C-alpha cells in the first residue's frame, strides 16, 4: 500500500523508492511478536 | 494526511467503540467470544507497533485521545487539514506531526470496503442511528446513505420562498385566521403536515399543494393519513377535525402513483413526494383544513445528496439542523467539563473555526460583521450563522459549513477518552 | 517461557534493586542490535 | 501466594478444557490469618516456643495448624459421574510476597492407567526456604507450581464398562495434595475453540522490498584541489 | 453467595438470551457462525440445549421460593458487602459462582461509558450495578425524563399533575415542572396576561441531572396528549426573541427556532426571558435525554428522594417480568409463587428493621410484579426511618429482577 | 492495629502531604532538593512491605487510599476498630486484613519523636493552624498543645447553666431590653466580649462577671479592650458606645495580674481568665455596656485537655464545635463526588457511626429515640445528637464522640487519593 | 522563547525568593542547612556564563533584573511576546536575543513536576498564598488550583444582570427601603451574604434563592450561618436581627445535601453552593432578613477555571478583580523610585500594553475610545477598562486580559533586583 522505509530526501522520480518495489505479507505471528524487528527501518533510515 | 486518512481511522475509532459495547458485560472467565476478539485485534492495530503489548486498553486510547486534544488546539500543528485543499482533494501533505505519523493512516479494506458499503444500501434493515462515518462519507465525499434508513423530516427542513420557518410557523398556526390563508408545509418528528386554514369555509374540490424542495425526497411507508389539529402538541387554530360517518370520500394523488391515495382509513400506505405537487381533492367542504402523513419516513433513493451537500439551501438566512454532530459529542463535552478543559478547549476551536472561515475567502482575512451567538458545539447554530454572511458568496459559505462539521465531528469521535492529569 | 530474559530478571525486583533498571538501559541499547537492526527480509511464498 | 492445609481441583465430566489442576479457584479459599511481607513470615518462623515436655513449635507452624485440614478424598468426591465439591472452603493464610509460578500443562488421554506425575509443593518446603534465606537482607523469589489439567478425552471412545467409578476419582486424587499455591486465576490463557479466530489473533504484517538494498560501503570522496589559480583574498567588512 | 457471585451468574444468563436471540434464524446448514459458537460455550460454561436451562430455572423457582433457603439473600448484610457467606444449597454449589473475567470485564465496562453509541435499552445488569454497588451508567445513553421523576416540594406528582392542568386558572399560579416521556415542560400558567422581562425558574432536584442535544425548544399547550389550559401558544413574525440560560452555558438559548438546541439542566436554574407578554406560557424541551457525569446515583440510589410518600417508577423492571409470568400462568404456578413472594418480601422488610417485626401499616395494595407501586408502599411508613426504606427498595428490587433472568425457562414438572 | 499504629501512619500520610505541598513548583532538574529527598524517603516507608525504593508516587499511594476505602466501608474488616477496647489500649490486636497489615505499622521514631513533641509546645512561634495530627493526641491521649498556639475562643464555647448557646443569643443582644438583665458572656473569632445591657443607666461602680467554664483556659496577649455595639456584625441593643475625653477611667481586674487593666487605651495588653472572676470598675455610669477583648487568643498551659476530652461539657443538651475536621474533609469529599460514590459512602459510614455506638452502650443495642439530623461528615451537628442521648450516661456519650472524631479524622487523612476506575 | 519556558524560569526565581526568605537569618557558621544548599544551588542555575559557588549572590540576581528590565522595555526585542500565539502555543519562536538566551529555558523537571502538582491539589493544608506560578498556570493553561486552597469570595466576584456590583451594592443596603425589594447577594473578605430588604413584614415560609455565577463556585466548612446586618462594617437598614428562644427554627437546604442545615445555631456546618440555588425557610416572619454564611471558603474541584479565566463574565462593563498581581508588584515599584524609573518605566508599559492589544485585533489598530483610566499596576481597573470596549467582542477582550496580566506578572518577578548604576 505504501513504502515502508521513510527516506526524507529529496531525490529524482527515477531512483525514488516507490510502493511497488515492495510487496507486503501477512503471516502467522501476533503484531507483537514482529515489533521490534519493524524498527530496522527506522535505523535504516537515518543511517543510509 | 489525506481526508480519507482521518476517516479511515475514524472509522477504526467507531469500530472500537462498537465492539466495546458488544462486549460490556459478555467478557466471561473461559471463553473468548469473537467480538472480543475483534476488540482486542483493534486495540492492536490502533496503536504503532512500538507501543507494545495491550495490558490494560484504557491506556492506549487514553493516550491516543490527549495527544490529539493537544494537536486538534495548535494552530501550528493541525493548520494543513484547515486549507480548502485538504477537503476536496486526496493529496498526501507533506506535513511532519508525530501524532499523524502515529495515528492517521489509510485502515479501511480497498476495494472490498467500499463493495460491502454498496451492498448496505440495498439492504433490508440498516442501522436506525447509523455512525458518524456515513455522515462524514455524505457530507464530504457526497456518497450515497442506504435507502432503507429512516430520518425525522423536521431535520430535513430548510427555509423556503413562502415560509422561512418549520418551528416559528407554529405561533402562527396557533393563532385564529383573518380570512383563508396560504398553504402551509410542516413536519415533526415522525409526521410531515400540510393544509389550509380559514375563517370561513372551503368549498369541495380540488386543491393543489406545491411539495417544498427539502421535502420532495421523503417517501412513507407504513403511513397513516388522518386530519388533525396538533402540531409538536401545540394546538393548530382554525381548522377542523368533524366528519361525517357518511361524508365524501376525501382522496390524493402524486405523480409517482396512478392510483388515488384515501384519506382517514385504517390501510398503511406507501408514496413518495417526490415528482411534483400533491393533488388533494377534498370530499366534503371544511373550515379549514389539515392533512397528517404519519408513518416511516425515508430519504428517496439516490438523492441524500441534497441534504448532506447542503445543497437544498435556497435563500439566506436559513434554518438549518446539525446532522446530529450534538448527539455525539456529549461524551466527549463530559469529558471536557470533568478535568477544566472546556473553557481553555472553546477558545482553541473559535481559534479553529476562524481561521478555516479565513482560508474559504480571498482575501485571507476574517469577513466582517461575523459574530457567533453560540459555542463551537452548537453547530446547528454556527451553522446558521456561517450561512448568513452576506458577504462571502453562497457556495463557499456551503463548503465551510460542510468542512466545520467534518473536523466538528472527528473531534466527538476522537477527544472521547482524554484524560490530561 | 523465556521471555527477553536479559531484560526481565525475574529472579530480581526492581523494587529493591534500583540497580536493576539501569542495567535495563543498557540492555535496551544491545538489543537495538539483537533485534531491531535485524530485517525480515525473507517471507517464502509460492504460487497457488 | 497462599499456604493451605490441602488443596486441589478436580472437575471430572466436565466438557470444558480444565478438568484439573495442583491449584483451586481464588473464591474458594478464606483468608484467615494474613502474612504482610517476607519480613513477618521470617519474624515468626523464628519465634520457637515450648509447648510440652519433649517438643518445641514456632509462630509461623502454630499458625499453620490453625487451619482446617480438608481430605484428601473430599476433593475428588464425586456424584454419579460429576464431580461435587460438599466441603467448605479452603483455610488458608495469605502470604503478601513477591514470587514467580511455574505453569505447566498435562493432557488426559481418559485412559486412567498410570497417575500422572504432578509437582507439588508442600508447607515444609517453605518453611526450609525461609531457613535458607533467614539472613538475606532483600526478598528472595519463591518458585510456586501450579499444574493444570487439560481435557483431551476425544482420543478415548466407547461405551464398555471397564473400571469403578471410585478408581477414577482415586486416580485423579494425584492433583490434590499441594500446601504451597497461587490461584488459578493467575494463569491467563486465551481459548479458542473456532480454527477462525486462533487465526485472526495470529496474523500481522511486514512489509518487504523485494529486491535486497545495495549498500555502498568503502565508496572513497575525497575533495581534490585544482591546481595553480587565482586566488581572490575576499575584502573585510568596510564604511 | 457473594451478590458479585449473583450478578456475574445474572450477566451470563442475560449474556445467553442476548446470543440466543442472535442466533435466531442465523443457524445455517454447512456454517458455523461465531455467534453460535459463543451461545454453544456459553450453555457449557453453565451446565439439545432446552433441557437444562429448563432444569436451571426449576430449580432456581425451587429455591427462590422456600425463605428457608435463599434466607441469606434476604439479610441487610447481603446486599451491603461483597463477603462471601457460609451457606451450602445444591442450587447456589450448582449455578452461582464467578464467571466475568477480572479484572479486564471491569476495564471494558468504564471504556463502555465513554462510547459513542451504547445500548438504547440495556439490560438488567447494568441496572443492578448501578443500584447495588452505586456505578455509573454510560454517558451517552438516553432515558425518559418522566422516569427519572420523584416527588419534590412544589408539587405531589407529575401524571396527577395533568387534571391540574386541565382546569382553567384561578389568579397567575405557581410554576411548574412536568416531564414526559421524549420531552421536559415548565412555565407558568396565568387566566391574566404576564409582562415581559427576566423569570428565574429553579430546576427541581429529580430533573437537575439531565441533559439534552438535538432539542428543539418551543412554546406548546400540550402534556401527554392533553390540553393545557391557561396558557397561550400565540405569537407573530414581529414579537422580539425569546432567550433564556442556563449556568453551564454563557451564550443565551433560544426558543421557537428550529435550531437544534443542546444544553445542561445541571447548572440548577433556568433564567428564561420573555420578549412579549402572555396569557399563560408554556416552554417545552424535546430532545434527547441522557444522564449527566456522576450524577446517575441518584436516579438508582433513590437519593433523589425528598418527599413522603412519593412518586417512583419501577426501573424498568416491569418490561423484563414478562417472559417468566407468561410461562407461570401455563403451569397454574402464578397463584403459588405470587403467594411465596408476598413472603419473601414480609421477611426481607423484617430484616431491616430492629425489633425483627412486620411493622405497623403494612397492607400491600398490587402483587409483587407491579414494584412500580409496592415501591410506593414502602416508601410510605413513616414509622421506619427514613434510609431504612430505601434500601428494603433496592434490596427487593435486585431479587425481582434475578428472578426475571433465572425463571424464564421454567416448566415444573 | 494499635491506635498508635493508625496514628503513627496517619502522621507519615500528612507528612507526606507536608512535602508534596513543599516540593511544589521547587523540582527543577539538574536539582535535588533535601525537601524532595524527604517526601522521596517518606514515600518508600510508605510502601515499606512491597518496595525498597519508589520512582512515582502517582500509584502506589492511590493504591493506597483505595484499598482503605474499601476498608472502612466494610464493617466485617474494619469491625475491630469500632470497638470500645481499640480507643482506650495500646495491645497489638491481630488482624488478618491486607491493608492493616501492609499500611498500618509503627512509623514514628521513640523516644525522639516525643521528645521533639514536648521542645514544641515551648516554642515561640508554633504552627498557626496545625496537623491533625496534634489534634488526634489531644483528643485521644488528651496530651497538650503548644502553649504560643492561637484559637478562636468561639470553638472553645460550650453550654453552660446561663445561658444556653454563643451564636443563639446574637438574636437576644439586637432586642432593646425591658428590664436590667443577667451579664452575657459571648465570643467570636477574633475577639471575646462580655457586658450587661439595660434600658435604664447603670450605677458608675464595681461589677463582678463569673467567667464561663468554657472560657476560663484562655489567654491573650497583644489586646485591645474596648467598648463595643456590635457582635459578628450584628448591632448590639441596651449598651453604650459613648464616653468623653473628660470621662473617668475604667479598669478591670484579674486574679492572677495584681495590676488594674485599662479600657478604651491604646495599649497592647496581657492577662489571663483562668483563675476565677474579672472585677470591672465602670468609672461612669452608662445605659447598658460591652466590654470587648480582642487580640491574640490562646490555651492555657495544661488546660487543652478540658476542651478536646469534652469535660468542658457541664449540661446536656450543648452546643459543640467539631474540632475543624470539616476543615480537612474537603478533599476527600470532592473526591468522593468526582466518581459518584458520595452516596455509598454516607450509607456506609451511617453504618459504622450505628455499629460504633451500639458497642459502647451494654446491652449491645442502639438506644432509642437516635435520630441524625446531619450527614457523617457534618460532624459538629452529629456530635451534638450523640451528645444529647438522655438515656446514655455522659461519660459514655463524650467517648463515642471522641473516639467517631478520630476516626472521622482518619478518614480525612487516608482517602484523599480515591480514584478507583 | 515558549510560555512554558518563561513560566519554569519565573518559577525558578519565585523558588529563588522562597528560599531566600528560608534561609534568612538561619545562615550559621559551622552548619550546612538543606535549605542553604537548595539555595545557593539555585543561585548556580541562573547564569548559563559560569557554575561557581556565588560569593555574592546580588551580583547575578541583579544584573539579571537590569537585563531584564532593558528588554522587557524595547518593542523591537520583547515584541515576540506580545503576539496572539505566545499565550498559546508551546512552538519554540525563532528569536534571538541576549537576554532570552542567557536566562530563559526549561527548567522544571519533567514528568516529576507535574506529578508533584497534581498530587498537591489533593494535599490536606496547601500553601494559604500560592506563589504567582500557579495563578499563571490556571490562567494561561487553565489547571486545576488545590481543592482545598482557600480564597475570599469577595475576590471571586463577577457582575451579574440582576446586581451591577458587590461593593457598590452597599450604600443602597443602606437606604431604608421603599418597599419590598429584590434579593441581594454580596460578599465580604470572610464571608457570603443574602437575604431580601423590605419595610413591611414578609411572611414566614419557603423562599427561593438563585444563586449567582459568581459564587455558585464556592463551598465552605467550618460555618456559622446567622442573621446579621452588617456589610463590611456598614450598617444594613430595612432588615432586622432580633429573635426569641419562642422562634421557630430556620432552616436552609442545598441541592447537594438532602439534610436541613440550620441557622443561627452554634454548629459548624460545611455544604457546597455549587447545587445552584438555597432554599431558605423563614420559621417566624421578620421585617426584612440577611442571612450571612462565614467560615472557611474554597472554590470547588474543576471549577477555579471559571474565575481564571474570566469566564464568570456576562454583563459589560464589569467589576473584576485582578488574581491578586497588586500585592506582588509592590517591591519592584519600590524598586523602580529608587532609581527614578517610576516614570520612563510607565510610558513603556503603555506602549506595550497597547502594543499587545493591537496584535489582537484584526485588521491591525487601536480601537477607538481606548481611555484608560489608570497606571499599569493598578491592573484591577486597567481590565475593567479592556473589557468595557464595545468594539471588540468579549472573548478578545477577555484573551487580552489574561495575557496582559501574565506579561504584568512575569516583571513583578523579574525585576525586583533592579539596580541600573
Amino acid at each position: 500500500p505504501a513504502v515502508p522505509v521513510i527516506f526524507g530526501d529529496d531525490l529524482e522520480p527515477a531512483v525514488r523508492e516507490r510502493a511497488n518495489l515492495y510487496h507486503r505479507y501477512s503471516v502467522p505471528y501476533h503484531q507483537i511478536e514482529l515489533a521490534l524487528h519493524a524498527l530496522a527501518n527506522d535505523l535504516l533510515s537515518i543511517q543510509y | 494526511m489525506s481526508r480519507q486518512m482521518w476517516l479511515d481511522t475514524s472509522a477504526l475509532l467507531e469500530a472500537i467503540s462498537e465492539y466495546v459495547v458488544r462486549c460490556n458485560g459478555d467478557t466471561f472467565s473461559g471463553l473468548t467470544t469473537g467480538d472480543f476478539n475483534a476488540l482486542s485485534n483493534m486495540f492492536t492495530q490502533l496503536s504503532v507497533s512500538s507501543a507494545g503489548y495491550v495490558s490494560d486498553p484504557r491506556v492506549p486510547l487514553q493516550t491516543m485521545s490527549n495527544m490529539f486534544v493537544s494537536f486538534i488546539t495548535s494552530t501550528d500543528r493541525c493548520g494543513y487539514m484547515l486549507r480548502k485543499t485538504w477537503f476536496n482533494s486526496d493529496t498526501k501533505p507533506t506535513v511532519s506531526d508525530d501524532f499523524i505519523t502515529t495515528y492517521i493512516r489509510p485502515r479501511l479494506q480497498v476495494p472490498m470496503s467500499d463493495t460491502v458499503r454498496q451492498l448496505n444500501n440495498l439492504s433490508l434493515q440498516p442501522s436506525a442511528k447509523p455512525k458518524l462515518y456515513e455522515r462524514q462519507n455524505a457530507i464530504m465525499k457526497g456518497l450515497d446513505i442506504p435507502y432503507s434508513e429512516p430520518i425525522e423530516p423536521c431535520k430535513l427542513f430548510r427555509s423556503v420562498a413562502g415560509q422561512t420557518g418549520n418551528i416559528p410557523m407554529m405561533g402562527i398556526l396557533a393563532t385564529p385566521p383573518a380570512a383563508q390563508q396560504q398553504p402551509f408545509f410542516v413536519a415533526e418528528r415522525r409526521r410531515i403536515l400540510f393544509g389550509i386554514r380559514s375563517n370561513a369555509a372551503i368549498p369541495a374540490g380540488a386543491y393543489q399543494f406545491v411539495v417544498p424542495a427539502w421535502a420532495s425526497v421523503l417517501s412513507v411507508t407504513g403511513a397513516y393519513v388522518y386530519f388533525t389539529n396538533s402540531f409538536f402538541g401545540t394546538i393548530i387554530a382554525g381548522v377542523t377535525a368533524t366528519a361525517t360517518a357518511a361524508d365524501a370520500a376525501t382522496t390524493f394523488t402524486v405523480p409517482t402513483d396512478a392510483n388515488n391515495l384515501p384519506v382517514q382509513t385504517d390501510s398503511r400506505l406507501s408514496f413518495s413526494l417526490g415528482g411534483g405537487n400533491i393533488n388533494l381533492e377534498l370530499g366534503v367542504a371544511k373550515t379549514g383544513f389539515c392533512v397528517a402523513i404519519e408513518g416511516e419516513f425515508t430519504i428517496l433513493a439516490n438523492r441524500s445528496q441534497a441534504y448532506y451537500t447542503l445543497n437544498s439551501i435556497t435563500q439566506t438566512p436559513t434554518s438549518i439542523d446539525d446532522f446530529d454532530v450534538s448527539d455525539f459529542l456529549t461524551t466527549f463535552l463530559s469529558q471536557l467539563r470533568a478535568c477544566g478543559q472546556y473553557e481553555i478547549f472553546s477558545d482553541a476551536m473559535d481559534q479553529l473555526t476562524n481561521s478555516l472561515i479565513t482560508n474559504y475567502m480571498d482575501p485571507p482575512a476574517i469577513p466582517a460583521g461575523l459574530a457567533f451567538t453560540s459555542p463551537w458545539f452548537r453547530f446547528s447554530e454556527r451553522a446558521r450563522t456561517i450561512l448568513a454572511l452576506q458577504n462571502v458568496d453562497l457556495n463557499i459559505r456551503k463548503l465551510i459549513v460542510r468542512h466545520l462539521w467534518v473536523i466538528t465531528s472527528l473531534i466527538a469521535v476522537f477527544g472521547r477518552y482524554y484524560r490530561p492529569n | 517461557k523465556d521471555i527477553y530474559d536479559k531484560f526481565m530478571c525475574i529472579e530480581h525486583d526492581s523494587a529493591y534493586e534500583p540497580s536493576l533498571t539501569m542495567h535495563r538501559v543498557r540492555v535496551i541499547y544491545s538489543m537495538l542490535n539483537d533485534y531491531c537492526a535485524k530485517m525480515i527480509s525473507e517471507v517464502p511464498y509460492e504460487s497457488s | 501466594f497462599y499456604i493451605v492445609k490441602n488443596s486441589g481441583f478436580v472437575d471430572r465430566g466436565s466438557t470444558g478444557p480444565v478438568i484439573a489442576s495442583s491449584s483451586v479457584y481464588e473464591n474458594v479459599l478464606k483468608v484467615v490469618h494474613t502474612i504482610a511481607d517476607f519480613d513477618a513470615a521470617n519474624a515468626l518462623r523464628l519465634q520457637r516456643r515450648r509447648v510440652d515436655n519433649t517438643s518445641y513449635t514456632d509462630s509461623l507452624s502454630d499458625m499453620f495448624n490453625g487451619l482446617r485440614s480438608i481430605s484428601s478424598s473430599e476433593f475428588v468426591r464425586s456424584v454419579n459421574g460429576r464431580s461435587v465439591f460438599t466441603e467448605g472452603r479452603i483455610d488458608a493464610i495469605k502470604v503478601n510476597m513477591r514470587a514467580k509460578f511455574d505453569l505447566q500443562f498435562i493432557t488426559e488421554e481418559g485412559g486412567y492407567s498410570k497417575p500422572p506425575n504432578v509437582k507439588k509443593l508442600m508447607f515444609s518446603d517453605f518453611l526450609s526456604f525461609l531457613d535458607s534465606h533467614k539472613s538475606d537482607y532483600r526478598p528472595p523469589l519463591l518458585t510456586v507450581p501450579i499444574t493444570i489439567g487439560l481435557n483431551n478425552l476425544g482420543e478415548t471412545n466407547s461405551n464398555t464398562l471397564r473400571m469403578r467409578s471410585e478408581a477414577i476419582d482415586e486416580y485423579f486424587s494425584s492433583y490434590v495434595g499441594a500446601q504451597i499455591l497461587v490461584p488459578i486465576n493467575v494463569v491467563d490463557t486465551r481459548v479458542y475453540t473456532e480454527f477462525s479466530e486462533l487465526r485472526n489473533f495470529f496474523t500481522g504484517d511486514v512489509v518487504i522490498r523485494d529486491d535486497p538494498f545495495d549498500v555502498w560501503d568503502g565508496v572513497k570522496a575525497t575533495y581534490i584541489p585544482i591546481g595553480v589559480h587565482g586566488v581572490r583574498l575576499d575584502p573585510n567588512g568596510d564604511q
